């Protein structure tokens, strides 16, 4: 499982988006019998929290998920070639750390809950 | 090795500037230059640490900077409780000492 | 035009501090609790990745320090306590044939010890070193006490627990990764352009010693000089050798282990006597190999202090015995060797060495309060061959001569020893979730 | 995250159904280093059990999920206006505690497993 | 919950595929207060790992999941009647233990990641 | 028509009992293990929610009781044991100038103590209080023993562990919530129409005392009278004040701490002597403030016992010293104050008070078996200012006069003290999953 882990860390975002399963499979597994257990418990919570995010968004069970949130040029004005072909995910995460929680809120609030309510109303027509 | 003027002087309300000059080359060794104030009779207290940082509880009046070999303090807002001995330090070296006389 | 797309599994990480667990292939470091290691552990090279590394803020060193201290306490907990040994001792000089080097270092002490029956006592005698015995009174009464009786309780180490360091590996839990700097000229701090990810660190032996780093890792090409601030004389300089210097340490005396029953099921292990002659413990190093190694260290120090500055090595200026001498544990015995002949040289820009060693049987590892350990004697003769792979040096400050720099051995804070092995490892946490613009819109 | 938690506890079920993400995000995180760890472990199990229910039903990854189980007037004869506009979720849960496991069984057994088998058979046409 | 557990272990695979919820619901829950806790933690990790497999495949939230991996006669030449009507799951698992990781790799690599990328590209037309 | 729709995240809860964890901003209550608190903790008001609350079945009180006892045991575990102190003591009366209040309360006892050497003993002398010393025999032999030597082992409290109560917060784990009743006239039990949800409780200081609640919470508007059954004289009445009464407690004697080495690294801390005169410890309360506070308490009791019933306050009818006196820990010293002047009044419907206090150095907290604690002396003079924020009263039953009610101080069960702070908090578990009819059908 470990093999290939973080190998595309220095690759472009496009090239590094085809190895998502390699990172995904590496997120899940005498006081030293307690502390290690705590670490195991910690890993589970982190995994579940990320999965919870994917579930409050319409992204449950997916590694690549398309959404209805428009991109804002304030978050980033770079082209697609300057993000996917000429840029790595670490650089992108360093720039967009500043805006992550606005995008997360837009993902959580407007799009998924309005889409879910609209499916609730279309299903009773 | 950190020469300092023998004495400095100011008038209440104006500002004073003390200079510390280092014989050695720059060699990026001047990042950590601190200043001390020794009211006669007591033990020195720290007014500036790392050129232009202030210990919590030190008034904004004391403020130093640096230029190459030289590095200076600026006592802006000179009162009558400024008759002390001011010493520049770079690690273990201490300055020679400047007696700031209030006028 | 562009829409938010969520990606899970993104190869992004953050600086983190977590509890790294253990992997290893009747031991002080437990080893049973530590997880078994896996053969052929994967190493993955991260290409086009430059990662900042700080050895001097690495939480792996603090965790290792805490873990080794805790493991030592856990090993000591179930062993025989020697609190009854705080009695008046009647000590005389050994009457065998004793070399001048050892005349007065070892004393023959008699005392009234307890037995398995609380209403009986036994008259016994044990050999004790002079660095473990204190005169009870200034007057010549010949009554002595153990060194720790006034300040700390003493526990006997279990004879069945070996003191040999074994390699241990620190492994990240899931969601975390260990990054290894593979640059072979890495000064310790700064960007590393050659990075790999590992499941665990290499085999690190938690060797406890001062002034010399023993059985450590070697520099790949050149001697490495690492310091948090080379202009700050309050910080230690870690020297990593590119070639080991072989050091041969021996306790020449043939030794016996005498077992005294002090309780219903408690045994105290005394030296008893020495068969044959009595000779001083010592360490030998090659003179030429040490001299070339010091030449290389000087060559590297001149890169920081000047091509024309005189580099002088001198012995430790002060501190306790653990830091004024080269202290180490080998064979089960604790040696405190005098390195005054290793660091005795002036280097201007233009056979063997024998280090006497003293022995103690009462050790206070680290600087804990109210807890000491008695080291039981080891039967036979101890012969030890170790590699010197580095130095811990301190530069003399306040110099009045700017053309000469003086370096002295230091140590006593084992975080500087274990930081000499963990310097290339960093712990990060994985951030698999990310967002990016694409042209794909949700239907 | 905590902010707004249980705020719609006294609101109507309709108004309180638009804040589901606020409660959802608050379900996931020396003997005192063990007991607290047990509590953390307990939380995980509870979360997973609820998620497991949602997965055995056709509701995985959703906060609002529509099903094929008809409502039974025996469970409740109240109108929609008397449930969503004039009633809170605590009152509803107190009445329908009595019938919860019948609805859960119908959700588990007939609808999801028959739908899943019917998709298994439609996919091979 | 326990009732009926593993009851179809000796039944045919077809008959035993209608009781999947019974096994699914039974996977999730002083040194003896630590060891038992470790066991609980262990169960969670196992569950999550299996769920993770289902998520890296296109099978999240499903107990029966159809895929695009063709069956290979090298893995098994038996008919459908000799697998579903005349065979149990234990016998099938004993034969196909040898081939499980090839099928798992094909499930993980070609089909799901190529399908996910193709949906990423269809959604931007 | 209508179909089952599943909702996840439903704001519904159930009564629950779980293990609430800790939040706090060398302490008895650990504090290092307890999680650090978070600034500006969120409080959310639940509007249109009426929730039933029972203080008298609140599992937060039982958990707090267990946690405080366990923390006390954990604090005592690593401290010096004083089992060697069970020897014959030769006690005489103190020969300094002693006030009549204290003539015979403090004794000067000499004894043969152990030393760091098992074959030596020392003759030492320590001052002991009369409430900690027992005559060995009825005859006038002047030989005495410590009070606990026959029934329990004694452990010395670590001098570096402060006995000052610090606020602690009880926090719910994920999936659980703490509901806080915000009604300001809440009698303890019943529906609460004003409810909020909190991450954690307010800062609760686990103050250990009897008969008076010290450094607690005040009632917002009026004095609150809370009882599980006001008609049941076997249950205690908790009185919460709306204004604090300041109490000033002092140990006037200047005190010294004498350190005696009893083992290799074990120290026993004796009182030794008193510099200056010897005076009785005591507490002062304002007479007028106490009298108005009692008037308010009577005014509130008449709401339960009648507008024309006479309310009488009298001292404790019996029990151990911890419950017949106002016991408390302040400054590190344990005071047992005589409250016979606080409760000495008849109230018909129509300066300062000085309470003498006795000191013990040997304390058996709670009612554990076979474990006592020696309280080391505190150097200097102890001056303590506390707020009295409530009372624990018991009503006299079996009365033969129905026109008068008599209330006496009680205590000794600390769950009644900590229930005076946790009365407004309830723990519930969240039920996020629910079903409801809608018109939406699955395709
Ligand atoms: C640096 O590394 C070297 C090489 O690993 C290391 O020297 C080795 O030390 C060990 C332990 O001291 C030696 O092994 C011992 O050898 C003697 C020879 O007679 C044996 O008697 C010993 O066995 C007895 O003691 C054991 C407990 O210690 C018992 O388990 C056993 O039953 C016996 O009673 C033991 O095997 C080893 O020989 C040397 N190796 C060499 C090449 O000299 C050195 O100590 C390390 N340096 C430091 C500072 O740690
Ligand atoms: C109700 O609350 C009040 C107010 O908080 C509280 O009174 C306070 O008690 C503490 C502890 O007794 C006092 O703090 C001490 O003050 C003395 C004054 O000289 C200091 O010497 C003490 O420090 C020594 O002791 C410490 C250990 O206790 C050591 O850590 C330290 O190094 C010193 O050796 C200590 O600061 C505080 O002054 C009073 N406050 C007032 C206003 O009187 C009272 O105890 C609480 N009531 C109850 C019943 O708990
Ligand atoms: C240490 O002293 C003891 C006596 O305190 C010595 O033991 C005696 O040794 C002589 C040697 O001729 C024997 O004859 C005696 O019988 C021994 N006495 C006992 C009580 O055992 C011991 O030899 C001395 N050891 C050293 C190394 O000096
Ligand atoms: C308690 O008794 C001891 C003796 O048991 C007293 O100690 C002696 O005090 C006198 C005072 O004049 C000294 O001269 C002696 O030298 C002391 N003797 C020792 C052995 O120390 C002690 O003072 C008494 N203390 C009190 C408070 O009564
Ligand atoms: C690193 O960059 C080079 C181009 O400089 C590229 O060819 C190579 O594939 C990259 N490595 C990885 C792992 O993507
Ligand atoms: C983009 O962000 C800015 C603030 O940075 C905001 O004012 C603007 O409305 C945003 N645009 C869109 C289209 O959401
Ligand atoms: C977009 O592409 C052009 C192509 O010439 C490039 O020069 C430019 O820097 C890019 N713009 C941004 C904002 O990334
Ligand atoms: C966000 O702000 C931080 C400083 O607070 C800055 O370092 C970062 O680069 C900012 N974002 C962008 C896109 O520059
Ligand atoms: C015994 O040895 C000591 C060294 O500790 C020495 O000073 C002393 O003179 C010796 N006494 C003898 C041989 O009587
Ligand atoms: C042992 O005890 C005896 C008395 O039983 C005493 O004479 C002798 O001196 C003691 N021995 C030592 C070595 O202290
Ligand atoms: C390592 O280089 C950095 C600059 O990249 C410098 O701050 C540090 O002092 C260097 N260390 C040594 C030992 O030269
Ligand atoms: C030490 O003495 C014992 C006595 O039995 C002997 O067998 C052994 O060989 C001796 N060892 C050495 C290294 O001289
Ligand atoms: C150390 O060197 C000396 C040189 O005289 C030699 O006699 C001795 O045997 C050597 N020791 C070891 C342990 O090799
Ligand atoms: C150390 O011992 C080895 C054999 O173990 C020998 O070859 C080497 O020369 C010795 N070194 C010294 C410095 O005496
Ligand atoms: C040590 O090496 C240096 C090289 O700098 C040389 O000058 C010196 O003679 C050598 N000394 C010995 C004793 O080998
Ligand atoms: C260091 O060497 C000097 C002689 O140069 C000596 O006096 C001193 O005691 C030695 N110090 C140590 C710690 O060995
Ligand atoms: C140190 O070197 C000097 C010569 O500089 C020599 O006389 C002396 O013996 C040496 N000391 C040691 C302890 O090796
Ligand atoms: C010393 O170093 C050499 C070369 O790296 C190595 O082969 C040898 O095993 C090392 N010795 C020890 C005792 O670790
Ligand atoms: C509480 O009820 C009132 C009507 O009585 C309503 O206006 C208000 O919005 C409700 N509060 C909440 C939080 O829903
Ligand atoms: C509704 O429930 C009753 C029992 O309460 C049952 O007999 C009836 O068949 C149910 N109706 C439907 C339509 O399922
Ligand atoms: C349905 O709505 C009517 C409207 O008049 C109301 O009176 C009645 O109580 C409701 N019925 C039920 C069963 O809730
Ligand atoms: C279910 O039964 C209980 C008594 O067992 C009762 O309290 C509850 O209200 C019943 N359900 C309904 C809808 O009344
Ligand atoms: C066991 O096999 C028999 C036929 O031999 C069949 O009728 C029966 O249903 C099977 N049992 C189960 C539990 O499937
Ligand atoms: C089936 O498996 C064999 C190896 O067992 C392989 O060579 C062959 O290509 C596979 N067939 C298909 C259609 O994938
Ligand atoms: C398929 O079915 C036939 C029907 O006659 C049966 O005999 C045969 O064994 C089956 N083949 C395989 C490969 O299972
Ligand atoms: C897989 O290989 C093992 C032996 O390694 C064998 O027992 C098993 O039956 C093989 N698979 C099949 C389908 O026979
Ligand atoms: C000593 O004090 C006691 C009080 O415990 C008293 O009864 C007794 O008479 C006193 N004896 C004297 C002063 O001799
Ligand atoms: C202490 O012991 C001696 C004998 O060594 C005895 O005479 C004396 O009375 C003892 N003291 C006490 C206070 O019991
Ligand atoms: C609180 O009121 C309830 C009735 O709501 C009653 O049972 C209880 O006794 C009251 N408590 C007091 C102290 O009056
Ligand atoms: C107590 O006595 C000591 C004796 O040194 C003195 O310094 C201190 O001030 C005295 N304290 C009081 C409160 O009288
Ligand atoms: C208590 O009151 C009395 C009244 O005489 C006074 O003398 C004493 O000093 C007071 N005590 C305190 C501690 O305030
Ligand atoms: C208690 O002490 C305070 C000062 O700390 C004082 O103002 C107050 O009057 C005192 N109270 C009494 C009842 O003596
Ligand atoms: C106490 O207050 C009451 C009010 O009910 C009053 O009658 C009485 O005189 C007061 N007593 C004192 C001593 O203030
Ligand atoms: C209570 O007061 C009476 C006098 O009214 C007294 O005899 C009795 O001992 C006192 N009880 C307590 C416990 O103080
Ligand atoms: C109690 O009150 C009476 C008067 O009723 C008074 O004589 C007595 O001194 C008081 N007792 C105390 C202990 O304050
Ligand atoms: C006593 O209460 C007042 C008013 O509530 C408060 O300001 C003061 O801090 C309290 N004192 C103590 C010691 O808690």
């Amino acid at each position: 499982v470990f093999l290939g882990f973080l190998g595309a860390a220095g690759s472009t975002m496009g090239a590094a988006s085809m190895t998502l399963t390699v990172q995904a499979r590496n997120l899940l597994s005498t006081v030293w019998g307690i502390k290690q257990l705590q670490a195991r418990v910690l890993a589970v919570e982190r995994y579940l929290r990320d999965q919870q995010l994917l579930g409050i968004w319409g992204c449950s069970g997916k590694l690549i998920c398309c959404t209805n949130v428009p991109w804002n040029s304030s978050w980033s004005n770079r082209n697609l070639s300057e993000i996917w072909d000429n840029m790595t995910w670490l650089q992108w995460d360093k720039e967009i750390s500043n805006y992550t929680q606005i995008i997360y809120g837009l993902l959580e609030e407007s799009q998924n809950q309005q889409e879910k309510n609209e499916q609730d109303l279309l299903a009773l027509d | 090795a950190l020469t300092q003027p023998p004495s400095a002087s100011g008038s209440p309300g104006q500002s004073v500037t003390i200079s510390c000059t280092g014989t050695s080359s720059d060699v990026g060794g001047y990042n950590y230059v601190s200043w001390y104030q020794q009211h006669p009779g007591k033990a020195p207290k720290v007014i500036i640490y790392e050129v232009s940082k202030r210990p919590s509880g030190v008034p904004d009046r004391f403020s130093g900077s640096k230029s190459g070999n030289t590095a200076s303090l600026t006592v802006s807002g000179l009162q009558a409780d400024d008759e002390a001995d001011y010493y520049c330090s770079s690690y273990e070296v201490f300055g020679t000492g400047t007696k700031v006389t209030v006028l | 035009n562009l829409w938010v797309t969520v990606y899970y599994g993104v190869p992004v990480w953050k600086d983190a501090e977590t509890t790294l667990f253990c992997a290893s292939d009747h031991n002080v470091w437990a080893t049973h609790a530590c997880v078994p290691t896996d053969p052929n552990p994967q190493e993955i090279h991260l290409e086009n990745v430059t990662e900042e590394f700080n050895m001097w803020k690495n939480n792996m060193v603090e965790q290792m320090h805490t873990d080794i201290i805790s493991l030592w306490d856990q090993s000591l907990k179930p062993c025989v306590k020697l609190t009854p040994l705080c009695v008046t001792l009647q000590c005389t000089n050994v009457t065998n044939n004793i070399t001048d080097d050892m005349r007065g270092e070892l004393k023959n002490c008699s005392f009234n010890m307890t037995t398995e029956l609380r209403d009986k006592r036994q008259k016994v005698h044990a050999l004790f070193y002079k660095l473990d015995i204190v005169p009870i009174n200034e007057n010549q009464n010949t009554s002595y006490r153990l060194i720790n009786c006034n300040t700390a309780a003493i526990t006997q180490a279990c004879p069945k627990v070996s003191f040999e360091p074994i390699p241990i590996h620190y492994c990240a839990p899931a969601g975390f990764a260990i990054l290894k700097c593979k640059d072979k000229k890495f000064n310790g701090t700064g960007p590393c352009p050659s990075v790999s990810t590992v499941q665990c660190t290499h085999g690190i032996k938690p060797v406890v010693s001062t002034q010399l780093l023993l059985n450590g890792s070697l520099a790949e090409e050149e001697v490495m000089i690492r310091s948090k601030d080379i202009r700050n004389n309050a910080k230690n300089i870690l020297v990593q050798f590119n070639t080991p210097v072989q050091i041969n340490c021996t306790r020449p005396n043939n030794n016996t282990r005498k077992s005294i029953r002090i309780g219903p099921g408690q045994w105290f292990y005394a030296t008893g006597d020495i068969i044959g002659d009595i000779r001083q413990a010592h360490c030998n190093v090659s003179k030429a190999t040490w001299n070339e190694t010091l030449g290389k260290v000087v060559k590297q120090l001149r890169k920081h202090f000047g091509n024309n500055t005189i580099i002088r090595f001198a012995n430790s200026s002060g501190g306790d015995l653990e830091v004024t001498t080269h202290s180490f544990n080998c064979g089960g015995e604790f040696f405190y060797c005098d390195t005054s002949g290793l660091f005795n040289s002036t280097w201007i820009s233009n056979d063997s060495i024998t280090l006497p060693c003293r022995i103690k049987q009462i050790i206070n590892m680290w600087q804990r309060i109210g807890q000491a350990m008695y080291a039981p004697p080891i039967q036979g003769v101890i012969r030890c061959v170790s590699n010197i792979t580095g130095l811990i040096l301190t530069r003399d400050g306040g110099s009045t001569d700017s053309t000469t720099e003086t370096f002295r051995p230091s140590g006593g804070d084992m975080r500087d020893n274990w930081r000499s092995e963990l310097y290339k490892y960093k712990v990060v946490k994985i951030e698999p979730l990310g967002v990016a613009p694409t042209r794909c819109k949700r239907r």
